[PDB]
């Protein structure tokens, strides 16, 4: 009886640590979409500088 | 000519930094299909 105590705490407390990472790691993940975002809306806006210096 | 080489090396890069733009794209693309997949495998475990 203790051992099976044992066990199911354990298995209890890896499923609410998977739970909190599953929910972080998506969270980074839509952190990095963002920034990834903003990174490819600044590189379009040179790439128009750059095809109107094409012209300069 | 060094206007010429400089801008035919930047657009080079230009084009470089795109396609690895398009394969990070397509990175979180199958990103978000695994985000979708493991959601759904996931809810079907918890289901159970």
């Amino acid at each position: 009886s203790d051992k099976l105590k044992e066990a199911e705490t354990r298995a209890e407390f890896a499923e609410r640590s998977v739970t909190k990472l599953e929910k972080s790691i998506d969270d980074l993940e839509d952190e990095l979409y963002a920034q990834k975002l903003k990174y490819k809306a600044i590189s379009e806006e040179l790439d128009h500088a750059l095809n109107d210096m094409t012209s300069i | 000519k060094d206007l010429n080489e400089l801008q035919a090396l930047i657009e080079a890069h230009f084009e470089n930094r795109k396609k690895e733009e398009e394969e990070l794209v397509s990175l979180k693309d199958r990103i978000e299909r695994r985000r979708a997949e493991r959601a759904e495998q996931q809810r079907i475990r918890n289901e159970r």
